[PDB]
C-alpha cells in the first residue's frame, strides 16, 4: 500500500512541523501574535525601520516557530533585503557572542554578494564601525535566551545592541526570546531606556477547544496526495466531533494536566508510525489505546515503578531505612541503623526467611543509593553551571572520606508513600505502619 | 573445564548449564536484584 505510506509519511511532517512555508499550519490561537511578528519584521525589512521587542513565553510556546515562518515568508519575496544574526544565550558568552557576530556578518554577507579577523578589541570596534557608525541592508538579530545576557553585573552586548537600535543609520531588527516574565526587570536603567519596552507576551491556550481545533489542523491532510485522504479526514473528524470518542479524553487530560501540544504531539507521532495498514491506523485513531501504552511507558522509572522492580532483601532494607528515617528528626541514618532495624524485623517475623550479613546488604544498599532511593544529607547534587561544579571537583567532601557504614542518608521516598502502594498481600507490608 | 572434566572422568550441557544458571538466580536474585552484571559475574565466579 503506497498510498497509505503517502498518508503516512504527510501525516507525519504535519505532525513535525516539516512541510513547505505555504502549507504551513498556524494554529488560530496563535494568529494575532503571529500577525504583530509578521508586521514588526515586515517593518525593518520591508520600510527599513529599527525594531527592538521581546517575546515572552514559556518553552515549546512557539517563540521560535513563528520567527523562523516569518523570516521564512520574507525569504521567498526579500531575500537581498535582510541578513539573520542568531545568538543562543546558552552557547554565546559575553565575550564569545561577538565573535559570533563578526562570523555570522561575514557569511551571511558574502551570501548576498575581514570583519571577523583580529582580536577582541579590534573584532570588536569593528562590528561597532560597521554597525553604530539603493536601499540598505536590514540586520535582523534573533537572540534566544536573551535572559542570560540581562544579569546584575554589567550589560554591555545589551547596551550596545539597543544603541545600534536606536542611534544608527542601519536599520536592525533585534528579537529576544525569553521565559521570564519580569524580563523588564532585568535590564538596567541605560539598558531598558535604549529599549523600546517592546514586549509581545506568547498566547496561552485560554479552552479545550484551542486544543482541538489545533489537532483538527495539524491531522486533516488538507491536499490529495493519498487515496486515502477523504477516509481519514472523514474518521478523525468523527472522533474529533465526538465528545465521547477516546481521542477527545486524552486530549481532555491533556488540557487539565499538560496544557501542551508538543507533548500531545510526541505521543501521536509513534501511534501514527507504528501503523502498518489503513484500517490499523483508523483503530489506532480510533481507540487510543496506543497512548495508553506511551503514557504508562513515560511514567516507568519513576519512584513508583522503580519501587516495583525491587527484591525481598532490596525492599526489607529499604523498609527498615524508611523506618529509622521516620523515627529520627532530622530525617537522617546510617547503614549501621538500617541493619538494626533489619535484623529486628527478620527476628519479629520469623519468631512469629533468610537473615543476610552485613557484608551482603553491603550490594543492596550500595543499589539502594545507585537507584536514588537514599541519598547523601545536604548534598547539593548537580550544579547550575561549569564554575560551581569545577569548584566542587576540587574539593573533597566529609562524606567520602569517612567509613560507609557511617555516612548519614535521607530518603527520597517516606514510610507513608511506601505503605500506600507496597499491595497489602506482602510479607513486610505490615512494618510500613510504625 | 567442562569438557576437560568430561573427558578427563549437545542439548544435556545445555540442560546443566541452564540449571546452574536458574540455581544462580534462585539463590542470589535477593542479592543480586535485577542486576544483569553482578549476576553474569557471579556465574563466571561460581562455573568451574
Ligand atoms: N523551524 C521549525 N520548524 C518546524 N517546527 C518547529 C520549528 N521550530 C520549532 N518547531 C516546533 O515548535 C514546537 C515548539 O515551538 P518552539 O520550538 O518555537 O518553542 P519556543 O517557545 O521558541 O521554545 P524555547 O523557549 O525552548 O526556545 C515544537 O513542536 C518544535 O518542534
Ligand atoms: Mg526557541
Amino acid at each position: 500500500d503506497p498510498g497509505f505510506g503517502s498518508l503516512q509519511r504527510r501525516l507525519l511532517q504535519q505532525l513535525y512541523g516539516t512541510l513547505p512555508t505555504d502549507e504551513k499550519i498556524i494554529f488560530t490561537y496563535l494568529q494575532d501574535c503571529q500577525q504583530e511578528i509578521d508586521r514588526i519584521i515586515k517593518q525593518s525589512i520591508i520600510q527599513k525601520e529599527s525594531h527592538s521587542v521581546i517575546l515572552v513565553g514559556p518553552r515549546q510556546s512557539y517563540k521560535t516557530y513563528l520567527l523562523d515562518y516569518e523570516l521564512s515568508l520574507l525569504q521567498q519575496s526579500y531575500k537581498e533585503q535582510f541578513i539573520t544574526i542568531r545568538l543562543n544565550g546558552f552557547i554565546h558568552s559575553e565575550q564569545t557572542a561577538i565573535n559570533g557576530i563578526a562570523t555570522q556578518l561575514e557569511q551571511q554577507l558574502q551570501k548576498i554578494h575581514t570583519i571577523s579577523s583580529g582580536s577582541l578589541t579590534e573584532v570588536f570596534e569593528k562590528i561597532l564601525l560597521l554597525l553604530d557608525s539603493i536601499t540598505k541592508i536590514t540586520v535582523v538579530f534573533i537572540f534566544d535566551e536573551i535572559d542570560t545576557f540581562a544579569g546584575p553585573v554589567r550589560q554591555t552586548l545589551l547596551y550596545n545592541l539597543f544603541d545600534m537600535v536606536e542611534h544608527s543609520r542601519v536599520p536592525v531588527c533585534i528579537f529576544g526570546c525569553t521565559t521570564k516574565l519580569n524580563i523588564l526587570e532585568y535590564l538596567e536603567k541605560r539598558v531598558k531606556s535604549r529599549f523600546s519596552q517592546r514586549v509581545i507576551y506568547m498566547p496561552q491556550i485560554q479552552n479545550l477547544d484551542d486544543m482541538v481545533d489545533a489537532v483538527r489542523n495539524l491531522l486533516t491532510v488538507r491536499s490529495e496526495i493519498s487515496p486515502w485522504v477523504s477516509q481519514w479526514n472523514e474518521t478523525l473528524e468523527k472522533e474529533l466531533s465526538d465528545p465521547r470518542s477516546n481521542l477527545n479524553r486524552h486530549i481532555r487530560m491533556n488540557f487539565e494536566t499538560f496544557r501542551s501540544l508538543p507533548t500531545l504531539k510526541n505521543s501521536i507521532i509513534p501511534l501514527v508510525a507504528t501503523s502498518k495498514n489503513f484500517g490499523s491506523l483508523c483503530t489506532a485513531i480510533k481507540s487510543c489505546s496506543f497512548l495508553d501504552i506511551y503514557n504508562k511507558n513515560q511514567l516507568s522509572n519513576n519512584l513508583t515503578g522503580r519501587l516495583q522492580s525491587l527484591s525481598d532483601l532490596e525492599l526489607a532494607i529499604l523498609i527498615s531505612a524508611a523506618r529509622v528515617a521516620l523515627r529520627a528528626k532530622d530525617g537522617s541514618f546510617n547503614f549501621n541503623l538500617a541493619y538494626a532495624e533489619y535484623e529486628k524485623m527478620i527476628k519479629a517475623i520469623n519468631s512469629r526467611i533468610k537473615l543476610w550479613l552485613k557484608k551482603d546488604v553491603k550490594n543492596v544498599w550500595e543499589n539502594l543509593v545507585q537507584l536514588d532511593f537514599f541519598t547523601e544529607k545536604s548534598a547539593v547534587g548537580l550544579r547550575d553551571n561549569a564554575t560551581a561544579a569545577f569548584y566542587a571537583s576540587n574539593y573533597q567532601f566529609q562524606g567520602t572520606m569517612i567509613p560507609f557504614d557511617l555516612r548519614s542518608y535521607q530518603m527520597q521516598i517516606i514510610l507513608q508513600e511506601l505503605r500506600r502502594i507496597i499491595p497489602k498481600s506482602n510479607m513486610y507490608y505490615s512494618w510500613t505502619q510504625l | 573445564c567442562l569438557r576437560k572434566r568430561i573427558i578427563e572422568e549437545d542439548d544435556q550441557f545445555q540442560n546443566v548449564a541452564a540449571n546452574f544458571i536458574h540455581l544462580i538466580v534462585q539463590a542470589f536474585h535477593s542479592y543480586t536484584g535485577n542486576d544483569i552484571f553482578a549476576l553474569n559475574d557471579l556465574i563466571d565466579f561460581k562455573w568451574p
